[PDB]
């Protein structure tokens, strides 16, 4: 899984 | 499926007041008057057949001085398990009646003129004495059944004592309510044990919120009733009313008013309240906005707008206060 | 390669102990019964030619107050190169002798029964005295040559002084093991200066650990011997021993007993500690768990269970005392 | 276009200084001597048409003892808005006179021995007296021009009241610069409010930089004047004169010399600095340090060499200092 | 670089 | 969009 910001 | 975010919101802005509890004005840079500032990690796990497993860590943003008091996850700190029975969470939240009602208010419970019922009208000694958030929390939120849901959770004190008390910080309520396309409504009961001059004192709160969108305009309200009632005997009761209304002003843009009065029976003495927004939005992440406030104090009330980061102590016994708060808030 | 990973473990638990220094039981929300909850950053860089860097912050996570005293990287903080020539790392971290010792803990540290022989037996003034981790420290970590391996560390005392001591904090220790297939051996030797009452003394401590995979099960043991002695004379010593067993129950389940002896000669007593643990695996990420401890402290004994977030104080002397730990542990 | 970046810096060094105030030598773990060990996230979201919004969060990092102190995002945490206008930025950070002028340190204001005008020499009494950063700031940056490019920034000082003064705090100022290929130039003013032994004081400073890169050798000064003056009269004057020379050595290494002196007027004495430092990088990421100080205090002068993490206190007065540092800096 | 989770 | 580190 690679971290996403709060929307995309 | 599965899932990791960091996320966050920077909102800081200018902000003056008037007059402060020496009746000088107060101007300066502040934070958070659309958006709570925060910064946050959050994730969730698919464990297949529908069961979820998720954590929330979430701590608040002062842009203003760099989190010169530190920096913590005071605002959820959550790890939860959830599936077609609802969903259970354990760890420092929101507690389910203010996480529900407080979607009520149209200032979003920040700024210098959100609704102000959830507070520590007593002065009482536990540490979240304010009704929000809730330390050693244990929740569980029912699934949405034809609009009725409902959410209870369930706070350890732990044996914090103080005076006469033996269990401050025992949180022990939940909410009933019905959502569905315009309409909302909820209703949330709750109480916690704490102390007030080191004597066992029940903090009682009954909560009572609407809205309703009419597409051209939405109209929210909220009922309240804090009553902290001693063992002894001896009680301090307020009674907050809200009734705000919001409207889009097409280009992205949105125009708020809304009026609280704080009926707060142990001094005999009422504030009213009346706060007027603009949000302008840029993008789906950045908005400019602006924040005008008025608060009048009746008798011996001494309530005061909160510019946090620059003013939000009281005013003097009976003054009028007025607040500007001009800022961006930028989510991420 | 190189790469970069932002990770974590939120592990909260109900927790319930039946008696504390005041003989009353305590129950709660509380945190860490089957790994200790962190958050962490860290990454390798390919220098190329089997060279590599790399860096590792972690801090402790506090579910159930939202790390309430702030947010910290106190777990380890360290730079690195490494090569053939094996791994050089600087910062605050686990020092070698614990590093590698702990890992014979069928519950990893952690938790209501974890072996408790890393701890400040005779109340030392230095920062670090349980012999678990250290600040200024400079690590040593050889390459495996034919499952020989070994560590070693020292740590600057930066002329920190407490009465006669003026070098407290030093740490100068490493440790020799064979790890092969089932079988692991290991001994660490180390020293620590410090201070007792203002006065200089040397924290000596030996350890002897091992353990081997049946398959079936696991067979893990620790001997040790920590001995603060002051240079003026008299000393505190204290022998711990600790046997366990670990089986998996197939479907993603594990079963642990273990079992703890305390020989505290500077107070002549004893104390007897038995741990059973289940951990429920439904993820390799997500675990479900459950600790039941007892312990019983002979005569003048006063050591407590640490159901952390709940209650990890002692007890009265010679007093028993049974604790739960059921919770959730998720890592990401 | 639109990114987040989560980003940071680990250097951590071995420091060495000859003597502290009591004539001690002292050794150990120490950070920052190349780079400023940091942890930040920042973003930047286009708006369309020029126009940016973003975020930047920065807090230093302790590698020696894990950040035992904490994390916060002191060093910056603003959120800003740019376009053809330049930019806007609001929240704490550098101001522009230091941010600009640092450039020309060849140390970057880090390690052993920096360019130490940028302090607080008269003992003041305000948060950040040593000119290099500011909370409740609001700043606006110029687009460049030919070369030519200015910034100014102001500080609210929201009341904050010590003795006599009442707005302790506040920033006022900006500067004027020609950057433009091998050449380089700026001229710095700024003024702060403060208080000196609980007496209004205005800090008034005045920065000359400018470097000129010859390919071969790079040539850099910064000449600056500190003036803290009461307003009921006595000043404390000091004047700043530093030249260093930096030379690439082929292989990404490079080498820096830099010489300063201290005109203390106050104290009528002064202190002559002499830096030597080798970076050896063995990666645009990774790179490997080492930094020679002397320093000489004449008369009445007691400044000391910064070995952060080690020793940075002063030394008995007329005293000379050594210092060593030898580390890595890591950046992700 | 991508900022990965614990595992992947 | 997805966090990337102080370079690529
Ligand atoms: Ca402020
Ligand atoms: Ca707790
Ligand atoms: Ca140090």
């Amino acid at each position: 899984d690679n971290w996403q910001n709060g929307t995309s | 499926q599965s899932s990791v975010t960091l996320f966050g919101i920077v909102d800081t802005n200018v902000a003056y007041v008037n007059k402060d509890a020496a009746g000088d004005s107060r101007y300066g840079l502040g934070t958070s008057g659309a958006s709570t500032s925060r910064l946050g990690l959050r994730g969730t796990e698919d464990l297949g057949g529908g069961l979820k497993a998720g954590f929330w860590l979430e701590g608040e943003i002062f842009g203003d001085d760099g989190n010169a008091s530190g920096f913590n996850f005071k605002r959820r700190s959550t790890v939860s398990l959830s599936g077609n029975f609802g969903e259970v969470r354990l760890g420092r939240d929101l507690v389910p009646t203010s996480q529900k009602l407080t979607s009520y208010d149209l200032f979003s419970a920040t700024g210098i003129g959100p609704f102000m019922g959830f507070r520590n009208w007593a002065a009482g000694q536990g540490a979240d004495d304010n009704g929000i958030r809730a330390n050693n929390l244990i929740s569980y939120y029912t699934p949405n059944f034809g609009g009725f849901n409902a959410g209870f959770g369930y706070a350890f004190d732990e044996k914090q004592t103080i005076g006469t008390a033996d269990s401050v910080g025992r949180y022990i309520g939940g909410y009933v309510a019905y959502d569905n396309g315009p309409l909302s409504a909820s209703l949330g009961l709750a109480q916690q044990k704490t102390a007030v001059g080191g004597l066992a004192t029940d903090r009682d709160e009954i909560t009572l919120g609407a809205s309703y969108n009419f597409g051209v305009a939405k109209l929210s309200g909220l009922l309240q009733q804090t009553k902290f009632k001693r063992d002894i005997g001896g009680d301090i009761k307020t009674n907050s009313y809200m009734l705000g209304a919001s409207a889009p002003v097409g280009g992205v843009g949105e125009v708020k008013l809304q009026y609280a009065l704080y009926d707060q029976k142990a001094i005999d003495s009422k504030a009213h309240q009346i706060t007027l927004g603009y949000v302008h939005n840029l993008s789906k992440r950045t908005a400019l906005y602006g924040n005008l406030a008025f608060l009048k104090n009746k008798d011996a009330s001494t309530l005061g707008l909160q510019a946090k980061g620059v003013y939000a102590g009281g005013v003097q016994a009976g003054e009028s206060q007025t607040g500007v708060q001009v800022g961006i808030r930028h989510a991420f």
